[PDB]
C-alpha cells in the first residue's frame, strides 16, 4: 500500500487520469500522471497508483465516479491513499 | 473509464 498527500494551489489543475471503476473490480488505478501538476509534482502521485480513499474517503466501495468527484473537489491537502501497483 | 482531474 501507499500513502501520498497532494497540495492543492500551483498551477490549478491536478494533473492525473485515473483509470478503472468499482464496476470492473479495480480500486480506482492511476493511468496517466501529467507533469508540471500537483499530482506529478509531489513525488509520490505516480501511475500504477490504485486510490482507494481521497481526504478520508474510504473509495474502495466507491465508483471510478465516486473517486473523481473527490478528486475534483478535494480541500487544501489532497490526502490520497494509494496502492501502488508496481 | 479515464478521466482527468
Amino acid at each position: 500500500r501507499r500513502r501520498v498527500t497532494v497540495r492543492k494551489a500551483d498551477a490549478g489543475g491536478l494533473g492525473i487520469s485515473i483509470k478503472g471503476g468499482r464496476e470492473n473490480k479495480m480500486p480506482i488505478l492511476i493511468s496517466k500522471i501529467f507533469k508540471g501538476l500537483a499530482a506529478d509534482q509531489t513525488e509520490a502521485l505516480f501511475v500504477g497508483d490504485a486510490i482507494l480513499s481521497v481526504n478520508g474517503e474510504d473509495l474502495s466501495s466507491a465508483t471510478h465516479d465516486e473517486a473523481v468527484q473527490a478528486l475534483k473537489k478535494t480541500g487544501k491537502e489532497v490526502v490520497l491513499e494509494v496502492k501502488y501497483m508496481k | 473509464k479515464e478521466s482527468l482531474v
